[PDB]
């Protein structure tokens, strides 16, 4: 059991920076899709640079935990 | 290309939003040396005043033994040497040269007095005055100009080029790649815009931080190796210093 | 067992107790010619190695190229055939 | 005398090699790779050096996992594939290759 | 890269020493000095 | 000195498949029980 | 004779040390020069190199 | 020290051998040292012209003549440091 | 050159060339 928890755990902490980067970027895309004002426009400029950073902070995490996973003694 | 110079100094850069500017010409025109790869023809050319430096090779001349030099060199001067413009060495450098090449202090000061400052010495001058070739005096002050490539150098200018062809292709490049949507992209707005514009701030925020947190480590370097260099070479000399009087055993004996 | 196959080593615990047990040089150097070479500090490489040396001063982008254009035909046109459709 | 050769600043100038890079082991990358051998823990595939990265490629290469499919597992995946379509469709330029791909699944 | 820094540091840190002929470990196999005594 | 005369090579393949086997036999013998068998027999038939 | 080969000797010594003396002088900045050119110049320090990066790779 | 040794040519060190002397500035205070120019000289017999660096101004040494001169180099400093050095080089 | 004194083990190790027999030793699922 401990071989299909280690691999699931793993496939999380992989996958983790392309779904903050695929699925809350379809959703940016909903949102550009559906605007057309300047005002909502103006405040959802910022909701994409969170997305960012939010992709980095993502990356971060991930690279940390498989630096973790993927160190080995001998 | 090689980073020329006998200087210890780390010297970085900081740029503005303006652009160097010269004096009008309608027929010379300032690049870099090292971008601009140039030749002796790509050089422009001028005229100097002989006298002051004609007197001095009067007074060299007839000192070494050789006067047909300076008879034919001021007769070819004459009405002015015409050279060209940035081919030159400081009179600090050849100070510097003569010195650490064992020039006597006569000489040395002969130079000092005879010219200003801010002279400076062009390959004939430097051929005439040493018994040298041109050639090498051209290629000693073009590496001593490319030891302080900061300094635009003075070309013939020349028209642009090859014009027609390269309108031709910067339409088909429009043409091409602006019949698009990329600049209209859900991914331009979500990805591209964004990264880019957050890197600009960042970069633009924390400009001068990350340069030094770059810089700190080289800067440590050069100083300890300033620092053994100094130490090691002052030790040499004291030692050397101390063991000089060991050869006059032999004439006491 | 008659013991002429035993384990050839000892344990590391044994080995400490006994004042035995090294732990350095992950790598080694086979040859003492490549023993020697930082305490002869007059020659650590001969003259025939020192000519030989000076050939790989840059790695070969050219080498490079070429082989990877080598095997990027033989993979695609000898081990990656594909079918495609014929009208 | 004078000067009136038009000197090049290649002749004095002399630009650094920077295209490819350095190589401060002055050594080939075959003769590193078969030095990491005997190396502890950079045996072939085992260890995580860049040897062991190119033999894990290369063994994945030999393997059979990445090699084209037989005709009895063509129409599993190739014949319904989006690089299968488009090479049909571009080398029949001014064709449909629909039923002919038909054709070739019940072949 | 990390051979680059290697080298990199070790000019610096080396080549304008006087006192690193070679590495320290070493020392055994210098000649040794007439000066002292 | 790789390779003595007179010896073959299929003699020393021979030699070493000898020393092979007195060392799997000597590593099953100081083993334990409990594990060696299954491990060895049971899971691998 | 044996003095004069005594200070033979020792001129010898403190002429290589103004020779060293000389050479560092007139050596360029060792931050201006090329990585790969030093150690091109120098085979000591190769050894060094190829012994930790070369028979090892960790 | 380098193993950088200048090219007396004029092109690349105008006036090596015009006059019989050469002279340097050592350490931070830039003491003034003197040299015969035949001591000197004595260095391009070691000089090997198939090595080239630095803009192609310098030549290196062989490595037999460049560490024997590091290491007069080094057994002066380090008898500098010591204090039961000798009083001559003797 | 007999069978006998090219698998001796000195000549095998030393002297022969034993580049075309481990060439068809690695390529024998080829040939079979
Ligand atoms: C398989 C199926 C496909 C097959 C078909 C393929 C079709 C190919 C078509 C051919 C064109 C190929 C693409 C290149 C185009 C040229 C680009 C170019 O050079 O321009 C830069 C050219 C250079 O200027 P620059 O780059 O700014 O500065 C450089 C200096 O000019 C300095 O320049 P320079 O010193 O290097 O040269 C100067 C030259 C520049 O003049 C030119 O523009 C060159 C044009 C030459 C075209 C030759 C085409 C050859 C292939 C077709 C064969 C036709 C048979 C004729 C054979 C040649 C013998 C006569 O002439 C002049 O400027 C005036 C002085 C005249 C001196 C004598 C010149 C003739 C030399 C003798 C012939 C040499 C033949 C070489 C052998 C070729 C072997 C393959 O300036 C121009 O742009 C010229 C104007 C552009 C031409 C088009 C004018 C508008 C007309 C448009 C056509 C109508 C619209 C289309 C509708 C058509 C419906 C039917
Ligand atoms: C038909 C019979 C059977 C087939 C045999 C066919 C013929 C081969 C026969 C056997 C070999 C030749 C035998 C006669 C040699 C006689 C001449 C001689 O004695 O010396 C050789 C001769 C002269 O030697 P030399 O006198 O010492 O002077 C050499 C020069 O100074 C230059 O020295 P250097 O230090 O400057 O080295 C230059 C090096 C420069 O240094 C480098 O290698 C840096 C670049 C490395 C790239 C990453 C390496 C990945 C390696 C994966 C390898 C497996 C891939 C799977 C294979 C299929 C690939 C499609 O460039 C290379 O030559 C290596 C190229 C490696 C192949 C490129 C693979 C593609 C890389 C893709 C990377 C990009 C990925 C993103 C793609 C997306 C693009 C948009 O030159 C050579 O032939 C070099 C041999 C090249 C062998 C590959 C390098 C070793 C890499 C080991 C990888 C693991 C392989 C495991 C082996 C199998 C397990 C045991
Ligand atoms: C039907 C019922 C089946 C049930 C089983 C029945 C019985 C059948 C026999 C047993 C079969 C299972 C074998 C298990 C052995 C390994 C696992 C184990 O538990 O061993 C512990 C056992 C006890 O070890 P220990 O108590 O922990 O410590 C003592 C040391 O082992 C003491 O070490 P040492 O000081 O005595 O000597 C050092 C030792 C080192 O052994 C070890 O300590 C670890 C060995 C590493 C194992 C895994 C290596 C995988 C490497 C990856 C390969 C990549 C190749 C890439 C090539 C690229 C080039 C293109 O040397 C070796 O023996 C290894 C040599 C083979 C390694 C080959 C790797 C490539 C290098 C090539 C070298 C040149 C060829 C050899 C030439 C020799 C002169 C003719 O190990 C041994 O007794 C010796 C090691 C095993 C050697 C192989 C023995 C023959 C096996 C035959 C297998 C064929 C089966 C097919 C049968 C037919 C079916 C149809
Ligand atoms: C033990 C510790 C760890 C040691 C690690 C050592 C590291 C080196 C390992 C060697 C590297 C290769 C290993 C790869 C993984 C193995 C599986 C594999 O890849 O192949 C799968 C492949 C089957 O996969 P598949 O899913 O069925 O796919 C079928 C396809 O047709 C697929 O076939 P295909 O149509 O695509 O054609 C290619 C296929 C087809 O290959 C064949 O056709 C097989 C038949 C070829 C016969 C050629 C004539 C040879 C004449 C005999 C030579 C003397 C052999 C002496 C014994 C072997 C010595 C190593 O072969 C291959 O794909 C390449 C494999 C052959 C590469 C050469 C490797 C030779 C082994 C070198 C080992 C050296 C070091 C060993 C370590 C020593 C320990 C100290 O293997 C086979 O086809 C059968 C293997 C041969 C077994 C026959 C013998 C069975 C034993 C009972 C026989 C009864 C008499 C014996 C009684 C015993 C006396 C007491
Ligand atoms: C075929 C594909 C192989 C590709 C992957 C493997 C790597 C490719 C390189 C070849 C692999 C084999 C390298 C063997 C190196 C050992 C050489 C050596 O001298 O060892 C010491 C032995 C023992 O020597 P010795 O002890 O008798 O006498 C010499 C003593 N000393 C060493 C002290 C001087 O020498 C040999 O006799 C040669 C052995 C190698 C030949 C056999 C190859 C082994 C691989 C097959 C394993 C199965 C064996 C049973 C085969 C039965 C055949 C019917
Ligand atoms: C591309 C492929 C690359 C991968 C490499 C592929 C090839 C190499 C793969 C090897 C990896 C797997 C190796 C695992 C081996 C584990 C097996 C094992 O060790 O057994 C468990 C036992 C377990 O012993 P243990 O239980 O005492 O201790 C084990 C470890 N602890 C202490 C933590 C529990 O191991 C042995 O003791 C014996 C091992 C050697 C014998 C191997 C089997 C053959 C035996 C034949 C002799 C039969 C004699 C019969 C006589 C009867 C009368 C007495
Ligand atoms: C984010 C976590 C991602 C982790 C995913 C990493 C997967 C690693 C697992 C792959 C290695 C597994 C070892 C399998 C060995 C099986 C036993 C064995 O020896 O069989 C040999 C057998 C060869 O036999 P034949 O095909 O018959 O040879 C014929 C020669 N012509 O080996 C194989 O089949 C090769 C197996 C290929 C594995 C699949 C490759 C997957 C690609 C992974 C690379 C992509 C990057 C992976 C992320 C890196 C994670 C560290
Ligand atoms: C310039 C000369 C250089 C020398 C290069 C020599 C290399 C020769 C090695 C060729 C080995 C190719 O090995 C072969 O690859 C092809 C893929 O293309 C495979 O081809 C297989 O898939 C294709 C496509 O589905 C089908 O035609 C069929 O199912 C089958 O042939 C073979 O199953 C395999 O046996
Ligand atoms: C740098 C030193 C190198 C020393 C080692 C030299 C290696 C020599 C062996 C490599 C030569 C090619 O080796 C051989 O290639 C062919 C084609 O891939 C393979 O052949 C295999 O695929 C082909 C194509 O499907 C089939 O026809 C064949 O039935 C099958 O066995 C062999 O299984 C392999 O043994």
């Amino acid at each position: 059991r401990f071989y299909f928890m280690y691999m699931a755990r793993t496939t999380f902490q992989a996958v983790r920076p392309l779904l903050a980067f695929s699925v809350f970027g379809e959703v940016m895309k909903l949102v550009l899709a559906t605007m057309s004002s300047g005002l909502f426009s103006f405040l959802f400029s910022f909701v994409l640079a969170f997305e960012v950073f939010y992709f980095f902070l993502q990356c971060y995490i991930s690279y940390t935990f498989l630096t973790m996973f993927f160190t080995v003694l001998f | 290309y090689a980073t020329l110079g006998s200087g210890w100094s780390f010297s970085k850069v900081q740029y503005t939003k303006y652009r160097i500017t010269k004096p009008w010409t309608t027929d010379t025109t300032f690049d870099d040396i090292i971008l601009s790869q140039p030749s002796k023809e790509d050089f422009a050319k001028f005229t100097k005043e002989a006298p002051l430096f004609l007197r001095f090779l009067k007074l060299v001349t007839d000192v070494e033994g050789r006067q047909e030099a300076f008879i034919q060199f001021a007769k070819r001067c004459e009405n002015g040497l015409t050279v060209e413009k940035d081919v030159y060495v400081t009179k600090k450098e050849l100070v510097d040269c003569l010195w650490k090449n064992g020039y006597t202090d006569t000489e040395i000061n002969a130079f000092e007095i005879a010219f200003p400052a801010d002279y400076k010495f062009h390959y004939p001058e430097l051929a005439v005055l040493f018994d040298l070739t041109e050639e090498d005096c051209y290629k000693y002050c073009i590496r001593q100009r490319a030891a302080t490539p900061e300094e635009l150098v003075e070309l013939k200018y020349t028209k642009p080029k090859n014009l027609v062809s390269s309108y031709g292709l910067c339409f088909l490049g429009v043409w091409f790649g602006l019949s698009n949507t990329v600049l209209s992209n859900a991914w331009f707005y979500s990805k591209t815009f964004p990264f880019g514009a957050v890197f600009y701030m960042l970069g633009s925020y924390f400009y001068r931080d990350i340069r030094e947190k770059l810089w700190k480590e080289e800067k440590s370097l050069i100083h300890t190796a300033q620092e053994n260099k100094n130490m090691g070479e002052e030790s040499v000399y004291k030692q050397m210093k101390k063991y000089a009087t060991d050869t006059k055993c032999l004439d006491y004996l | 067992p008659s013991g002429a196959y035993r384990l050839p080593a000892v344990d590391y615990k044994r080995q400490l107790s006994r004042g035995t047990l090294v732990e350095g040089a992950d790598f080694y150097l086979p040859t003492a010619q490549e023993q020697q070479r930082l305490a002869r500090h007059f020659e650590p490489y001969s003259e025939q190695e020192q000519e030989e040396r000076r050939k790989f001063r840059f790695q070969s982008i050219s080498v490079y190229l070429a082989v990877a254009l080598g095997a990027s035909f033989v993979h695609d046109y000898f081990y990656q055939r594909r079918p495609v459709a014929w009208c | 005398k004078t000067l009136e050769r038009n000197v090049p600043m290649k002749e004095i100038l002399q630009p650094l090699w920077v295209v490819e890079p350095p190589n401060f082991l002055r050594q080939p990358v075959w003769k590193q790779f078969w030095e990491a051998q005997f190396a502890n823990r950079s045996f072939f595939f085992f260890g995580n050096a860049w040897t062991s990265a190119a033999a894990f490629a290369f063994f994945i290469w030999w393997s059979r996992v990445f090699d084209p499919p037989p005709k009895e597992r063509l129409d599993r995946y190739w014949l319904n594939s989006p690089k299968f379509r488009i090479l049909s469709a571009f080398h029949n330029p001014g064709k449909r290759p629909g039923l002919k791909i038909s054709l070739m699944t019940y072949e | 890269g990390k051979i680059h820094g290697a080298v990199w540091r070790m000019k610096h840190l080396f080549a304008t020493n006087f006192k690193m002929v070679g590495h320290p470990r070493y020392a055994y196999a210098l000649p040794k000095n007439p000066l002292l005594q | 000195p790789l390779g003595v005369k007179g010896r073959s090579v299929f003699a020393g393949m021979r030699s070493f498949i000898g020393q092979r086997l007195g060392r799997l036999y000597d590593s099953f013998y100081y083993s334990q029980s409990s594990t060696k068998y299954v491990m060895v027999f049971l899971f691998p038939a | 004779s044996a003095c004069a080969k005594s200070v033979e000797k020792s001129e010898e010594l403190l002429s290589n040390g103004a020779r060293a003396l000389w050479v560092s002088c007139s050596n360029p900045p060792v931050w201006k020069v090329n990585t790969n050119e030093w150690l091109d110049s120098d085979q000591y320090w190769q050894a060094f190199v190829e012994k930790h990066h070369f028979y090892s790779q960790y | 020290m380098l193993n950088f040794i200048p090219k007396r040519c004029p092109s690349v060190s105008l006036l090596f051998g015009k006059r019989p002397v050469q002279r340097i500035e050592v350490g931070q205070a830039r003491h003034q040292l003197e040299i015969p120019v035949e001591t000197i000289e004595k260095i391009y017999e070691g000089v090997d012209s198939r090595l080239e660096y630095h803009n192609k101004d310098y030549n290196a040494m062989k490595w037999k003549d460049f560490m024997k001169l590091k290491l007069d180099a080094y057994h002066l400093l380090e008898a500098s440091q010591s204090e039961t050095a000798a009083k001559s080089a003797l | 050159v007999s069978f006998s004194q090219f698998f001796d083990s000195e000549y095998f190790w030393t002297k022969a060339n034993v580049g075309p027999f481990f060439l068809f030793l690695f390529t024998s699922p080829f040939w079979y």
